[PDB]
């Protein structure tokens, strides 16, 4: 059992900025995955950024958000981190953390955090 | 033994199922043990964190991954030298979980074989994750349980022993006969032991 | 569980006994796995060309050799770095054949123990007499097998493992409880496995 | 198995020179130590010389037979040789070649060959 616990999200203006935080507890591994998805009124579950703990790989994004949202890590406290910036009204979803690594088969995820850009 | 499925059988298998990459290095072996034993082929496995002798590789999460992309990764922790590619793919098959094993294989000369068992002496995991490469022992000494039949006889992660002596016989390394031989002989053993 | 004896009276049997010496190199081990399990110690033992896991180590004819000698005989062939002398004799046991078993045992550094590991795998006998060096893990996870219990399933040479335990128990490395309960998770995991 | 084979030996004069050959067969080893004992009129089988297939380390002789005796070998043939000079009535013995190695527990013996040195 990995437990993901998130913080952050809530009501936006356009434009404006918001941090999503994550981190998993239990038993985690050293190098693991952790990342974001996100579901919009309408859409499936969508890609929106992954971060290893390892430097395995460059973070990755989602096109809709490249250039605005920024992926980081604190693995010391086994924590990622989702700066949203340039926030738009295609923003609004609820937002997922994931975790996974190699050694364990489970593909963990965290808890629903609306984010809701709106005047 | 596993159920094999084909390749595109395993990708519509997606969050329902657990996903994982091993890779069987292996290398044409023209040398004789004491000079009289014919080793044939050599095949690396591993010790793994949790006691179990299994091959490199690992689970690998496709919300994050490639298959390919995914193995190479834990390949590179365990390793830290060698990248494939799926010119190497070769099986998947079905397993407490429902996972895809996904088996790449490669022939490498013997030195190149080396090579890796060097650069995984110096590896990321290397004390940690991964406790140490063996080689598979494929040749069967005269009391006919020395080399392969007591290879067989050590504690695997149970889809490791599947996959290694399906490669062995698909790849065309050991005929099937022997390996049913091998396997028989092991178990015989592992009966005879336990009688304590 | 070998019946014990002291070093002198190893020394009155002689051609009607084999000898073996064994090496135990170990080292204390602050690491954690996963940042979680505390490994607390490593111990080294290799896959032999017999398939076995064993020790370090082999046959010594004492027509030719003194105990020492011929252990760092083999020890220069498998492992190509280090000499122990009999100030790290540990112990003698009595075990098909008549053979009195030596076990030295050596305190290394964790950077020392990597050195031997970078070392086996450009030995003489590496890829040929020894398969491969393993760590020993000695820690027990969640699910009560994964590490030290589903390490001790595997095949031993039988001394050897008789010669772990009762080492990791007389250097005070795990308490004699802590080895009973492990060995029993061993022995009735492999039952379970002879069910197929 | 690991089986002895010996050539040479017999009779000679003082201050002569004779050669002993020994191959093993069989399971033998690749690494591997032979060498030679001899019993004497009233004595017990004593070493004489011996020698390794892996430059394991320089062979030793008996104090008797140093400078006298040298010990060679042939590892393509797994044979090993005695160059016994300069003879003496010291020398007259059965003499009996040894096999072992580190990966077997037996320790093997020729069968013995005379040598008598009398004028």
């Amino acid at each position: 059992e990995v437990q993901l616990q998130a913080s952050g999200g809530g009501f936006v203006q356009p434009g404006g900025s918001l941090r999503l935080s994550c981190a998993a507890s239990g038993t985690t591994s050293r190098h693991y995955d952790m990342g974001w998805f996100r579901q919009a009124p309408g859409k499936e579950r969508e890609f929106v950024s992954a971060i290893s703990s390892d430097h395995s790989r460059i973070p990755y994004y989602a096109d809709s958000v490249k250039g605005r949202f920024t992926i980081s890590r604190d693995n010391s406290k086994n924590t990622v981190y989702l700066q949203m910036n340039s926030l738009r009204a295609e923003d609004t979803a609820t937002y997922y953390c994931a975790y996974s690594d190699p050694y364990q088969p489970m593909s963990y995820w965290g808890q629903g955090t609306q984010v809701t850009v709106s005047s | 033994e596993l159920k094999q499925i084909s390749r595109v059988e395993a990708m519509r298998l997606g969050p329902g199922w657990s996903h994982s990459c091993h890779a069987m290095l292996y290398a044409a072996n023209p040398g004789q043990l004491f000079g009289r034993i014919p080793m044939r082929f050599s095949v690396l496995m591993q010790m793994r964190f949790d006691g179990l002798l299994g091959f490199p590789g690992g689970f690998v999460d496709r919300r994050f991954w490639s298959l390919e992309d995914g193995l190479n990764r834990v390949l590179g922790l365990g390793l830290g030298c060698l990248r494939l590619t799926e010119a190497d793919y070769l099986s998947s098959h079905l397993t407490p979980h429902r996972v895809v094993a996904h088996l790449y294989a490669r022939q490498l000369t013997l030195e190149q074989l080396h090579a890796v068992e060097i650069s995984a002496v110096h590896s990321r995991d290397h004390g940690l994750e991964v406790l140490g490469l063996v080689r598979v022992p494929l040749y069967t000494q005269k009391d006919r349980v020395g080399g392969f039949p007591n290879f067989l006889s050590n504690a695997f992660v149970s889809t490791a022993k599947c996959q290694l002596l399906f490669a062995l016989k698909v790849l065309n390394m050991m005929p099937e006969e022997k390996l049913v031989e091998a396997l028989a002989a092991a178990t015989e053993k592992q009966k005879k032991a336990l009688e304590k």
